[PDB]
């Protein structure tokens, strides 16, 4: 294979896997440069190729039973293959490289349909097809591969495993008994229930618990158990326990690190405070065995320390407003709602009446926001001054709101949106200055044009 | 029999289908294609307006339309460029994409979509695109992760600055089914592509009362991501949500869910688990929006007699620990209101006073964190509330008869969060 | 990943067995050099000290003399190349081309898609921006479909147009076609005979080769 490489194989094998004269061709094509993608020291030359692009998208192309018609259908390769040839691809299902396990699942998947039509499906237990292809469909995240391991764990007759949910920190406990019973560690589920292992209790689990409280007695078991839960630790979503990402700076140092997450941020370490950790806790607190993992772990925090330092971080604590919106509760909502966004996303402090009642404290806290806020936007609305028409008690919000404003000399800005302009001597004199401002049409379909607009108006 | 009522009307339903099929392969200028297109359409959706057993009659019906002609008749309507064709293509599609239906435009299609997105203007086109989207971003992470990196969740974001009851109605179940589906990798994008912030002109409508309830567990499911929390936070369209749950009425968003054609059982046992980790967060706001949807569901699955699904979600004891430990008034009206619907015991709140506790006291916070076996030997005991703020490994070992190791484990899990939510006033 | 099992093996043979237990704690030969004797005993499984010894001494000999610094692989996005075909007919020879070139050091790019379709004439006319030079594979009917398509909508004609807008290096590769009338294609498009073509000779590949890489830019 390290020969194969270096004599350009992959790059040799383009021609072929590109073809559009015949479909052998290139899934023959395929399964070489899939099966040299799983060695993992010729892997990044195989990949330098390009060559491994054309694998994934052709298998989709592709039917498993018309490359079994294209088999058993025909004189040579009659049954496909045999027990022996079989068993060479079953560690393709296996590999780290889905253009590898898809390649792997697409074969497994034609010989599934051979295999039955005749009736020996034997093979496929004692290769130990069954349980890897059980494996592709677990914790799949890709839709050819997944296909394929359904369609052909189905031509086997087994029974089609469901894929697990990610998040596991919040899996409670049928969850659990539902993953033992695809790792096949069905035995162990009645006491896995007895003792309600939910999945933080799972994410946890120690060999003296697993031994005492599991009953599971068989160290060799145990090694076993632990190899299934490092990879749904891998696999798993931490979202909602992880709030600095560590499990994307353990995959980063090393992809096989990611399990140790759930340990790291259960002791609540983040990314700010790796670099003052200590190899005991990384071995008592977070549960890390392998000192050979500690080691990298740690010695990787004091770089954090030194050139992606976390540094202290600082939020907008500027209480003041930069623009209150004011509107018709009813009829301006939809848009001073809008203005509230654009401006927002422009960075703009905005202060919207978020208030449905118009009520409680009367004209009390609101009228202190528009004193503080330096901009005063107005949706004019259709009916915006209308309840401000003659209301000389000063009654209505938008009025107040707007008096409060002329009153501190704030700048205003309306947005004419169906406004039809009223006579002034219609309107309290304490707020008939309003129409004075210039108003900005509002275009629904112009949005950020009018915005932009808008923006040259603001102090 | 209940199967011979979905058989007999599918056999005229069948039939009829047969017919529009005919009126898709007669390429009109826009006739034969528009006229067929409604007229499959109408056919459906008398199916899934059907107020007796409709859903599984449908079911059958967009059964036969992948397996005769599939959505590859459609998908390549969906590219005509005859507006109307396109628009009438779009209408069919967005009523037809049940699981099935969706597995096939996810593979042989989706890339149709995601150009019939990048067009914004017809509204009747508009309406029926973002519905399609808000179905396929239900599909897997994958779906969710090609939605998103091709401008498909940039389209629902642009479909929000707009109007139109119906669309917005989909660019929020969108943004809902899409934080719901996606996964990490998705709520990160999704927050930064700054989609809280323009959630904020749906949960501030006061046209719909269901747009707001649909943006807001958007931002509800949003916010329970711990590391995209404090940028959803800074949206300012949390602050909307817990006044709105307050405001409703579950039974009455039960009404327009049971009482309605559409989403009749509401969930199912898989939606169902995905809103029971919002009960669980830490996020009150989170909490409110999961307690109403779990209210009204637990009203509908009453009036039909499918409880028992809330005991397998784990649902029942973990709205008896919104009830236990709360701190806020809608929260456990609501977690009080469902637990009743589902025939529980509804807990009464812990005195948060530990250090005070007495021996009754010990026995009561027992009984609710469900470690009611162990009620005996923690009275024979007498433990008292100094005496297990103080419960150590040995003691609980060896005193109280918690053999297992993770039984303990459970235990001092419980207890750290009594812990938390104690009054040390006497002490500290 | 590293041939652990080769440098294992070239202190002494029977290390070779130790490779398992050292490549499962993921050492590789670049972290070799910072394992300790406990490490080598309690995680990689090592149990005679004469041996744990031997294999930490020659670990850091590697620091000293053989120390595994840090590579780099090209980064260079832009593409040298862009190879141009008709989707049917051309796939052959530009695949040939592609390898060649990239055997030659070119960064190559081809239309691997198959679609021709999904997002219309969208990445794939970046691309062309992107790269100095631009290969026409001109297989029979290669401007069949370009002819009168003042439409610009055959993906062909959409590059070679982009091509001389760019002022791109252009370098067609006559293999069997026919020379059309420049009035048959539109204007924007008719430039491209201009170009020298360059003959593709089947069992010549080497040759033809090396000619191409002198017009290459
Ligand atoms: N129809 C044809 O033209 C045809 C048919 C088969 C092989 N051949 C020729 O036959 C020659 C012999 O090579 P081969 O294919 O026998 O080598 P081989 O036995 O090493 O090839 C592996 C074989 O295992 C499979 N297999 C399934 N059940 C088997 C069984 N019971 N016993 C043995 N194999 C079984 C296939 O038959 C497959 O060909 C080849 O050189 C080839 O050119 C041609
Ligand atoms: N009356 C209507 O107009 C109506 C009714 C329902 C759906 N639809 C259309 O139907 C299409 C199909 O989508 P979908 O809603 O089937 O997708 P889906 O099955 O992924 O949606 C989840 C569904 O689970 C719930 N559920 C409760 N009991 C269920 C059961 N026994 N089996 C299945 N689901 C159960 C609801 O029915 C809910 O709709 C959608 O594209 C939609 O446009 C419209």
């Amino acid at each position: 294979q390290r020969r194969m490489v270096e004599k350009r194989a992959a790059e040799w094998l383009f021609p072929l896997a590109f073809s559009k004269e015949d479909e052998l061709l290139r899934l023959h094509a395929c399964l070489a440069v899939a099966v040299l993608a799983t060695n993992k020291e010729v892997e990044r030359e195989v990949e330098r190729s390009g060559t491994l692009a054309l694998v994934e998208p052709l298998v989709a192309s592709l039917d498993p039973g018309r490359f079994a018609r294209c088999l058993v259908d025909a004189s040579d390769t009659s049954q496909g293959r045999g027990p022996d040839d079989l068993q060479r691809l079953v560690p393709l299902l296996d590999s780290n490289r889905l253009e590898a396990q898809c390649i792997g699942a697409f074969y497994l998947c034609a010989e599934a349909a051979i295999k039955s039509l005749q009736g020996k499906t034997k093979v496929f237990s004692d290769i130990g097809a069954i349980q890897s292809l059980k494996r592709l469909v677990s914790y799949s995240t890709n839709g050819t591969k997944s296909a394929l391991a359904k369609r052909a764990l189905r031509l086997l007759g087994e029974e089609v495993p469901r894929p697990i949910l990610p998040s596991v920190p919040s899996w409670k406990e049928a969850e659990v008994q539902t993953w033992l019973q695809q790792i096949g560690f069905s035995k162990y589920c009645e006491s896995f229930r007895e003792q309600q292992v939910d999945g933080d209790l799972l994410l946890r689990l120690t060999e003296e618990e697993l031994q005492t409280d599991l009953g599971m007695k068989s160290g060799i078991t145990r090694k076993r158990f632990f190899r299934e839960l490092t990879e749904l630790k891998t696999f798993a979503n931490y979202s909602t326990c992880d709030r600095s990402n560590l499990a994307d700076w353990l995959g980063s140092l090393d992809p096989r690190f990611r399990q140790y997450t759930y340990g790291l941020v259960s002791c609540g370490l983040d990314r700010s405070l790796l670099h003052r950790v200590s190899e005991q806790q990384l071995l008592e607190d977070c549960g890390i065995h392998l000192g050979v993992h500690r080691a990298r772990i740690l010695t990787a925090a004091r770089e954090m320390l030194h050139s992606p330092l976390p540094c202290t971080g600082g939020k907008p604590s500027g209480d003041t407003p930069d623009v209150f919106i004011s509107y018709r509760r009813n009829s301006g909502s939809q848009l001073a709602s809008l203005l509230k966004v654009h401006l927002q996303l422009h960075g703009f402090s905005v202060f919207i009446d978020v208030e449905k009642l118009e009520a409680g404290k009367f004209e009390d806290k609101l009228i202190q926001s528009v004193m503080g806020a330096r901009n005063f936007v107005l949706v004019l609305s259709p009916g915006a001054l209308d309840k401000c028409m003659q209301d000389h008690d000063c009654k209505d919000w938008v009025h107040k709101q707007i008096v409060t404003a002329l009153s501190c000399g704030k700048n205003i800005v309306p947005i004419i949106d169906g406004f039809e302009w009223p006579e002034p001597q219609v309107l309290p004199e304490d707020m008939q200055a309003v129409l004075t401002f210039n108003g900005i049409k509002w275009s629904h379909e112009y949005q950020e044009a009018t915005i932009e607009k808008i923006i040259r108006f603001l102090q | 029999g209940a199967g011979t009522e979905v058989q007999d009307a599918l056999e005229r339903a069948l039939p009829e289908l047969q017919q529009a099929l005919s009126a898709l392969k007669q390429a009109g200028g826009a006739r034969a294609v528009g006229a067929g297109l409604a007229e499959v359409f109408q056919l459906v959706e008398e199916a899934w307006l059907l107020p007796a057993v409709g859903r599984e009659v449908a079911q059958g019906l967009c059964d036969a339309i992948r397996l005769d002609g599939g959505l590859d008749l459609l998908l390549r309507l969906l590219q005509a460029p005859e507006l109307e064709t396109r628009v009438q293509a779009a209408r069919l599609l967005e009523q037809i994409l049940v699981a099935e239906n969706r597995d096939r435009v996810a593979r042989i299609g989706l890339g149709v979509i995601l150009n019939l997105a990048k067009e914004r203007e017809p509204v009747e086109l508009a309406r029926s695109v973002a519905g399609i989207l808000e179905h396929m971003f239900k599909h897997s992470e994958e779906t969710c992760q090609r939605l998103v990196a091709a401008g498909g969740l940039d389209a629902v974001l642009y479909w929000c600055r707009r109007t139109d009851p119906a669309l917005l109605r989909h660019c929020a179940l969108a943004l809902g089914n899409c934080a719901l589906h996606g996964g990490q990798a998705v709520q990160r994008r999704m927050v930064e592509k700054r989609a809280a912030e323009w959630l904020f002109p749906l949960a501030f409508s006061k046209e719909d009362e269901l747009l707001r309830l649909h943006a807001c567990l958007a931002v509800a499911v949003l916010a329970t991501n711990k590391e995209v929390e404090r940028e959803v936070e800074r949206s300012g369209t949390l602050a909307l949500v817990e006044p709105l749950v307050a405001s409703l009425d579950p039974g009455r968003f039960a009404r327009c869910l049971v009482d309605a054609s559409d989403t009749s059982q509401g969930r199912g046992p898989d939606d169902l688990q995905r809103l029971v980790p919002l009960l669980d967060s830490n996020r009150l706001e989170a909490q409110c929006i999961g307690a109403f949807y779990l209210c009204a569901e637990a009203a509908i699955k009453s009036l039909q007699g499918k409880t028992k699904v809330f005991s397998d979600i784990g649902a029942i004891q973990s709205l008896k620990r919104l009830v236990s430990y709360s701190t806020n008034g809608t929260k456990s009206a609501l977690a009080k209101r469902a637990l009743r619907l589902l025939g529980e015991e509804v807990p009464r709140p812990i005195l948060p006073s530990v250090p005070s506790w007495k021996e009754a006291e010990v026995q009561t916070w027992l009984q609710q964190i469900g470690f009611s076996k162990y009620c005996e030997s923690f009275r024979e005991q007498q433990v008292d509330g100094d005496l297990l703020l103080r419960l150590t490994e040995e003691e609980l070992q060896t005193d109280l008869g918690m053999k297992s190791g993770i039984t303990r484990k459970r235990f001092f899990r419980e207890l750290t969060e009594l812990k938390t939510f104690a009054n040390y006033s006497t002490c500290d």
